[PDB]
This record gives structure tokens, C-alpha cells and sequence, in this order.
């Protein structure tokens, strides 16, 4: 049906609009970007004006 | 009698004590 069609395709763009690999690729670069280690010291003196 | 002589009980002062962690991380 052409309706059916139109719904589909509706859809279609709807699912394009939301793949979000992107997003979890975005997700994964900011962790990459982030890449922290930490804790291997504990007492820090973080000694600030 | 040997009045008090109680070897002047007192702890580093609170900046004395930053001062000291200071030169130990410094040291660290």
C-alpha cells in the first residue's frame, strides 16, 4: 500500500536519524580522550594558594 | 617535690604540620 510505503519510509528516516553507533563511537573517543591512571599515590598534598 | 617539668605537652601546629608535608612531598 502506499500508505504502507510512506509509514516505511517515515521509518526509514526516523531509524537514520537514530543509529547512535556514532554516538557510542563518540562515547568510546571521549574515553580514549580521557584515558586516565591514577591512585598508584593516595596521600597527595595538593598544597594551593 | 619536683614540681610539673611535664616535658611542655603540646603537638606541631596545623602550618607547622603543612610545612612538614610540604618538604615531604617534596621529598615524595
Amino acid at each position: 500500500h502506499v500508505e504502507g510505503q510512506k509509514l516505511k519510509q517515515d521509518g526509514d528516516s526516523f531509524r537514520m536519524k537514530l543509529n547512535t553507533q556514532e554516538i557510542f563511537d563518540d562515547w568510546a573517543r571521549k574515553v580514549q580522550q580521557r584515558n586516565l591512571g591514577v591512585s598508584g599515590r593516595i596521600f597527595t598534598i595538593e598544597s594551593t594558594r | 617535690r619536683k614540681l610539673v617539668h611535664d616535658k611542655e605537652l603540646a603537638a606541631e601546629d596545623e602550618q607547622v604540620f603543612l610545612m612538614k608535608q610540604q618538604s615531604l612531598l617534596a621529598k615524595q
